[PDB]
């Protein structure tokens, strides 16, 4: 019982990983199609 | 950001010939050098339209 509590709580904690990841991702991917941007409209 | 490059730019060409026609008609100095002998063909035309 206490191995599969804890292969559920880890399984969780994996999920949650991918998703601090993901957050990452698309934000760095829109600020630098910002500053890309601001860069072509000041040029 | 390149819609934004376009509409930026078509506002600086809009606002240029904005004041290109607004200076062209503040020049109608050539049609104060009228003298009667227009009028008579301006008031034959005003006739022609009623």
């Amino acid at each position: 019982g206490q191995q599969l509590r804890e292969a559920k709580a880890q399984a969780a904690e994996i999920v949650e990983q991918a998703k601090k990841r993901a957050n990452q991702i698309v934000d760095e991917a829109r600020d630098q199609a910002r500053t890309e941007g601001e860069r072509l409209k000041a040029q | 950001a390149q819609a934004e490059i376009e509409q930026e730019l078509n506002s600086v060409k809009d606002a240029l010939r904005a004041q290109v026609g607004a200076l062209a008609v503040t020049g109608a100095e050539k049609i104060l050098g009228a003298s009667i002998d227009a009028n008579a063909h301006e008031q034959l035309v005003s006739k022609l339209a009623a």
